[PDB]
């Protein structure tokens, strides 16, 4: 029946269904087809369903960390050792259900997290995440005065989405290039960060400059931002400043060449450690440091 | 206490090493891409002799010159070097006869059997000679040890059995056996003439030997009188404790820093990984005593001389050395194992716990483990060998070919399979 | 009663917090005391082995031999005399060692244990479900947490990687076997070691008779083997309230020196490990131990000479004091393994609420 | 140029270059001592009737002298000061043989303007004065260093080797308004047997003495009011080489403790070279004091380094007879007493 197909279908949809609320969707689909009241012949199929997503993924890991929450819920569900059948339907329920609870905490947050913006304050945001440009957005309909500045981040050029979907909005900006970042810190009251996942100890995955975002405003005293939906947590430790799950390069050194093919070769993803957050949103609450590991620590009962 | 002699005893364990000793002399042969001789010369120095004897009469040529070439023959020298030319091939008792004849003998000599590098101060040990000297007049010649590495149970060419007073530190016993090696016998006789003399006795086969002498007057005038006597350890210490000349004494010196004499291959091979380790103190490749040398010491003990010519992406190990005007390729790996001057090395090579000498050429994709390679030979491609494996002067092996464990290569264009020539036996060349 | 007060060495004017003093040689005791445990003092007195987690194991073993010898008096009942015996047991521990975190943990098992059967049942039937139980206890705790804890570590490590060690951990020990036998990697172990004990020098001993490439090295020694390493271990012995580490000798100044070379700090622990007690530096409550271990010039460890250092107390102010369980900084490592898998050092009491 | 025409008349250049190869010679402060004498010897002996002949064979001596021993940077200064006092008196002699020479003060910008006597004599006290300024350095120490010390503060000591920094501590304690607490590290493979004469003296002294083993200097930090280093050897970035073991370490936790650091050194100490690479300066142990028995050496590759390097990101001051300066300035001092060309020798 196919699960990365599904998945591959959203291609000029996206903003509203995001990404791992897509994923889920998709993996209780699968399930509701070749009944859920077996849990030998169901559960075993999902996890070579999931085994295969991984196999297909190139770069990302949020959907890793959305399947398990799945899979926590469907074993919550008969927790109580209800009935074969009203469970059953609870959990095929909670499918569209669960895709209906990003547009219930995106209406949490962005009422929550427009505090934190004060009285005429310059930012300078980077990356892009659903969450934090929602604040950026219903804070410009709650009336309020803030700076934006742009940084150059370097994956599919992401610096230019972002200056152009600003534009569309009606709030000034300019482009600062990620080299001349640490130059901007002084004209700048707070740095603003949107995460592709948060880590067990309390650290950040996030894209192709975010740890040396993190430590330049360390020397600066200026606070540093992270903005997210709470789906996005792994069970996982990278011990090392460098030591990520990764399908390409972990930094290659090629050989003498002159017609000049093989030389972009960077790590695109790069982790910060926990003491470089001075906050963290999601709509569990107002929470940043040991919260985190607390909530995984909850789910997993481990 | 000032004015000393020396005499060297040279050309005394050759085919001792049986490849080798061929062309060249026992003593010409490099530790540390460096002659034995300097070692010693250098232990001579660092002593305080003031006259140098040595013994030279196979490949005396060639050991004459060297010393012409030589740092001493250079008036500024604390020492001046004299040779000792004989027959051709005798024992130690003979040339000892030689030398009570000739006459040069003052007061107390010095004579070593072969070569010994040491980090032991010889200061302490004139002194406590002296002082035991003074003690009895009838007193001979002194012994120096140092303590076993951990257990001889892998030492078996040196199996000597010591038994030592507590008190004095007056040898009474020497006795050599197979045991590990060779389980025939079991038993040691010991004479019980000396028991209540002494009382305390100490029995102790863990003492490496040195073979290295204070001597007085006395022995050259022993050996005319008993010229019975071929051995200076085996046979003379033995005869001289078992009532030959009645009240007569003899030294042992107990010394708990490093001190072994070169005798065998496999003794070479740890005396060479302790020296590339920081076992002897001031004796490292770094201080650089040939003056040519110009060594310096790396991390994790490496070492490379000035002019070190090395391709990119290599990876080196521990405990190794590298000589001067030295040409490494791509992906190789050089592991507990030391490199000769002026060597030029071809491209993905394995090496292992080996030896090179000096200007040695090295074909492409070949793996070294535990073997030994002589001066001024090559190694063609897709070479393979295993531990003990030791190759002559001037062999060029061709290219693929396999050498399984302990396989000797002869040294002279007789015996032993391999030769000198293109394709050593694998074929039949040779002279 | 035992033997209490009149102490060798000064008094000393700085660091005076914690006992400084005891029985090494045996003069004047009860004659009640269980051997088992005269032996084990006797060994933590002057132990060159442990380091925590042994510790504790060694103390279940002793009081499930106390128990298996324990046969329940006529008159009075087993809650009556084994309680004041038990506590007459800590009291010479005290006296030889200072406990650690896991000893009190075992202890505290072990009076709810009492606590929890009543005397009616018989006591034969009594005590063959006691040490069943025990056994169960340590195999949890313990054995099963400690495999939990070397499956952990494996997926952590990368293959082919360089790692410095400091200590005599049981858990680092079988982590490193683990990681050349039957992982089989090219795992380059430098150990360090300090002066009262070598404890790192055993260690190495042990991975050499595995056939480990092991640099052995000191202290002073360390801004020139570092320029290599990729992740440093640390012997854990307790991780308190605050999350800061209250561990053996030369662990912070390691741990300081990865932190500023970019290199992580990684720790192994047990959920038995774990305290409720708090402190922030290395002054507040010491296992001091007696200067004597410190007396000769080291090498091995009994050499005898007529060196340079002999008196103490007839010299005139010559405090030679040393430390043994120090403190680490809090921020500085980064990763802690347990029975709830992982969990960073800001989250120390998710183990003490979880119970 | 080689030792062949010194040979008969200069015999003591061989016994000087055999005291450094085998360690007869030991301490900087000695090897400075026998390479003024030597130089003595050279002038005091040889016939040249020309200069710039015998400046350039100067020059290849000092040279061949410091490729014979790389870590003794005292000989190799020594020369260097000797060589600038020459050439200075030799630049105001050709002023008056070819007869504004003033223009404000003793700079550098060499790159910009161009260009029978008692010479000899000049150069004889010239090495004269360099002895005397050797004799005494601690008089320059003592009005500079003690008065930066205060009552009640604990002072942590690596390398104890130094006879200049215990002469110092000496002087201070002397003084009855001064009280101090000595914390002394051991440095255990090299320093041991010289950390306990530094303790023994003392208690001879009557000071609060505390012998800290290697592993304790953390658990000291937070308490430990002032670190003092007793360096060998200063450099033109201001870093030191200091007399062995267990000193980068300490100074590293004194900097993330942001306990302040000194250094007790001399003018002859210092050195006009610069290191490039620590690789190269440091000298390494021997590993035999570490580990008995050979055959488990085999397998245990154990590493032991002398000489300790301290990056100059970690001390601030450098107090010497002339007086206290930081590091970011103590490179003028260097060039005040040695020149650009004498450093390439």
């Amino acid at each position: 029946f196919n699960i990365t197909e599904t998945y591959l279908r959203f291609l000029e949809e996206d903003t509203e269904m995001t990404m791992p609320i897509a994923a889920i969707e998709a993996l209780v689909t699968l399930l509701r087809i070749k009944t859920p009241e077996t849990a030998a012949e169901m559960i075993n199929t999902i996890k070579s369903s999931t085994e295969e997503l991984i196999k297909s993924i190139p770069n990302s890991v949020s959907l890793r960390a959305g399947c398990d929450i799945f899979m926590r819920f469907v074993l919550r569900n008969l927790h109580l050792y209800g009935d074969w059948e009203n469970c059953k339907q609870h959990l095929i329920e909670n499918g569209q259900l669960f895709v209906s609870r990003a547009k219930k905490s995106r209406n949490k947050i962005a009422e929550i997290g427009v505090d934190f913006i004060a009285d005429d304050d310059i930012i300078l945001v980077h990356g892009y995440s659903r969450a934090v440009f929602s604040l950026l957005n219903h804070a410009a309909n709650k009336f309020i005065r803030f700076r934006c500045v742009v940084t150059e981040s370097r994956p599919s050029k992401q610096g230019n989405q972002l200056y152009t979907l600003l534009e569309q909005k009606g709030i000034p900006v300019t482009l600062i290039v990620d080299s001349a970042v640490g130059a901007v810190i002084d004209k700048v009251d707070k740095v603003f960060v949107g995460a592709e996942g948060v880590a067990e100890s309390g650290g950040i995955i996030n894209l192709v400059g975010t740890y040396s975002v993190g430590v330049l405003a360390h020397n600066a005293r200026k606070p540093f931002y992270v903005v997210t939906e709470s789906h996005k947590f792994v069970r996982m430790f990278p011990l090392s400043s460098d030591d990520l799950p990764m399908a390409g390069p972990p930094l290659d050194f090629t050989r003498r060449t002159d017609d000049l093919e093989d030389a972009l070769r960077g790590p695109t993803i790069d982790y910060t450690a926990q003491e470089y957050i001075t906050a963290l949103i999601t709509d569990l609450g107002v929470l940043t440091p040991s919260a985190v590991s607390e909530e995984l620590i909850k789910m997993w009962y481990d | 206490e000032d004015r000393l002699q020396a005499v060297v005893l040279t050309d005394s364990y050759e085919t001792r090493f049986m490849p080798l000793t061929a062309v060249k002399p026992r003593c010409l042969l490099p530790l540390a891409n460096v002659p034995l001789i300097e070692y010693t010369l250098e232990f001579l120095a660092k002593a305080g002799v003031h006259e140098v004897f040595l013994i030279c009469s196979s490949h005396a040529n060639q050991i004459n010159d060297y010393i012409e070439n030589s740092k001493w023959n250079l008036p500024w020298s604390p020492f001046k070097i004299t040779t000792i030319m004989s027959p051709e091939a005798r024992c130690t008792g003979d040339v000892m006869r030689d030398l009570d004849n000739r006459g040069i003998i003052t007061g107390d000599f010095i004579l070593v059997s072969g070569d010994v590098l040491t980090n032991i101060d010889f200061s302490k040990m004139l002194e406590f000679h002296k002082k035991m000297h003074l003690q009895d007049k009838d007193h001979i010649s002194t012994m120096c040890l140092s303590k076993a590495s951990t257990y001889p149970k892998t030492r078996t060419i040196e199996p000597a059995a010591f038994v030592l007073d507590k008190s004095t530190s007056r040898c009474i016993y020497y006795q050599d056996l197979p045991l590990p090696s060779s389980r025939e016998k079991t038993s040691i006789q010991i004479d019980p003439e000396l028991l209540d003399n002494v009382d305390e006795f100490v029995i102790r086969n863990d003492l490496i030997d040195c073979r290295i002498d204070i001597c007085t007057s006395h022995v050259p005038l022993i050996f005319q009188e008993n010229f019975d006597y071929q051995s200076l350890r085996t046979d003379f210490v033995k005869g001289v404790i078992s009532s030959d000349i009645l009240g007569k004494h003899i030294y042992a010196y107990l010394t708990d820093e490093y001190a072994v004499r070169v005798e065998s291959w496999q003794t070479y091979d740890t005396i060479s990984q302790d020296f590339l380790g920081r076992w002897c103190y001031p004796l490292v490749l770094d201080s650089n005593i040939q003056d040519d040398q110009t060594y310096s010491y790396e991390s994790r003990h490496i070492y490379k001389e000035k002019d070190v010519v090395l391709a990119q992406s290599c990876k080196i190990g521990k405990c190794t050395a590298i000589g001067s005007g030295t040409k490494i390729g791509e992906g190789t790996k050089i592991e507990n194992s030391v490199i000769g001057r002026n060597c030029q090395i071809g491209e993905n090579i394995r090496i292992k716990n080996s030896f090179i000498w000096d200007d040695c050429i090295i074909g492409n994709n070949s793996i070294i483990d535990h073997s030994l390679i002589a001066s001024n030979a090559t190694l063609g491609s897709n070479v393979r060998l295993n531990d003990g494996c030791i190759i002559g002067f001037n062999v060029k092996i061709d290219d693929n070919m396999d050498l399984d464990r302990n396989t000797k290569i002869s040294a002279s264009p007789q015996d032993l399979d391999d030769q000198t020539l293109a394709v050593s036996i694998v074929g039949d060349k040779g002279v | 009663p035992g033997i209490s007060s009149v102490i060798p060495t000064v008094l000393e004017q700085s660091f005076d917090n914690s006992s400084l003093i005891s029985v090494k040689e045996l003069l004047l005791n009860k004659d009640l005391i269980h051997p088992s445990i005269l032996l084990l003092t006797s060994h933590l007195a002057h132990y060159k082995i442990v380091g925590s987690i042994p510790r504790c194991i060694a103390m279940l073993e002793v009081f499930q031999i106390v128990i298996k010898d324990y046969q329940t008096p006529k008159g009075t009942t087993l809650s009556r005399n084994l309680t004041s015996y038990l506590s007459h047991q800590i009291d010479l521990l005290k006296k030889a060692r200072p406990l650690s975190v896991t000893m009190g943990n075992a202890i505290r098992w072990l009076k709810q244990e009492i606590s929890l059967i009543d005397p009616s049942t018989p006591d034969k039937a009594a005590k063959k479900d006691l040490c069943e139980k025990i056994g169960q206890f340590a195999k949890e705790k313990i054995e099963l947490a400690d495999q939990l804890i070397i499956d952990n570590a494996s997926t952590q490590i990368e293959e082919s990687t360089t790692i410095v060690t400091y200590g005599s951990s049981k858990v680092l020990t079988e982590l490193l076997l683990h990681n050349a036998i039957s992982l089989k990697k090219n795992i380059k172990v430098i150990v360090v070691d300090s002066r009262p004990l070598f404890e790192g020098r055993k260690m190495a001993e042990t991975l050499r008779n595995a056939g480990v490439n092991v640099m052995y090295a000191l202290i002073t020694s360390l801004d020139t083997i570092f320029n290599d390493v990729d992740y440093v271990f640390l012997g854990a012995h307790s991780i308190l309230s605050n999350g800061f580490l209250y561990s053996r000798a030369g662990t912070a100044m390691l741990a300081m020196s990865a932190k500023r070379r970019n290199i992580p700090v990684l720790v192994c622990c047990e959920s038995l490990k774990f305290s409720q007690r708090v402190q922030l530096d290395s002054v507040t409550f010491n296992e001091l131990a007696d200067p004597n271990d410190l007396v000769n010039i080291d090498y091995e460890n009994p050499v005898e000479r007529r060196g340079n250092k002999g008196a103490l107390l007839n010299q005139f102010i010559k405090e030679r004091k040393f430390e043994k369980k120090k403190l680490a900084m809090e921020n500085k490592p980064k990763g802690n393994k347990i029975g709830g898998k992982k969990g960073s050092e800001g989250e120390s009491k998710d183990a003490s609420n979880e119970e | 140029h080689p030792n062949a025409a010194t040979s008969d008349v200069n015999v003591t250049i061989d016994t000087f270059v055999a005291k450094l190869k085998r360690r007869q010679v030991q301490g900087s402060y000695a090897i400075a001592l026998e390479t003024l004498q030597l130089l003595m010897r050279f002038i005091s002996a040889a016939r040249w009737n020309h200069v710039n002949d015998l400046i350039e064979q100067i020059r290849d001596l000092g040279n061949s002298l410091e490729k014979a021993h790389p870590t003794a940077f005292s000989c190799g200064n020594v020369i260097r000061r000797i060589l600038a006092v020459l050439r200075d008196e030799v630049e105001e002699d050709t002023m008056s043989t070819t007869v504004v020479a003033e223009p404000l003060i003793s700079s550098m910008f060499n790159l910009l303007q161009k260009p029978k006597t008692d010479y000899r004599q000049v150069a004889i006290q010239g090495i004269k004065d360099l002895i005397d300024e050797i004799k005494n350095i601690d008089e320059g120490i003592q009005q500079i260093a003690i008065d930066l010390i205060h009552d009640h503060e604990i002072l942590l000591t690596p390398t104890p080797d130094s006879k200049t920094v215990l002469k110092f501590l000496i002087t201070a304690r002397e003084r009855s308004n001064r009280t101090f607490t000595v914390l002394v590290t051991e440095g255990f493979p090299n320093n041991t047997k010289n950390a306990h004469e530094f303790a023994k003296k003392l208690a001879q002294h009557n000071i609060e003495t505390l012998v800290v083993p290697d592993s304790a200097v953390f658990a000291l930090m937070s308490r430990v009011g002032k670190v003092i280093i007793g360096t060998k050897a200063v450099f033109v970035n201001g870093g030191t080489i200091s007399s062995n073991s267990g000193v980068s370490s300490v100074c590293e936790c004194a900097r993330e403790f942001r306990t302040p650091v000194f250094a007790v050194a001399g003018l002859y100490k210092l050195s006009p070279l610069y290191p490039f690479d620590v690789e190269k300066f440091v000298e390494f142990g021997g590993s035999q004091r570490i580990l008995p028995r050979m055959d488990p050496r085999k397998r245990l590759d154990t590493v032991n380094q002398i000489t300790d390097y301290v990056p100059p990101e970690n001390i601030d001051i450098y107090i010497t007879n002339v007086g206290g300066f930081n590091p970011s300035f103590i490179y003028r001092i260097a060039w005040d007493n040695y020149k650009q060309i004498d450093v390439h020798l």
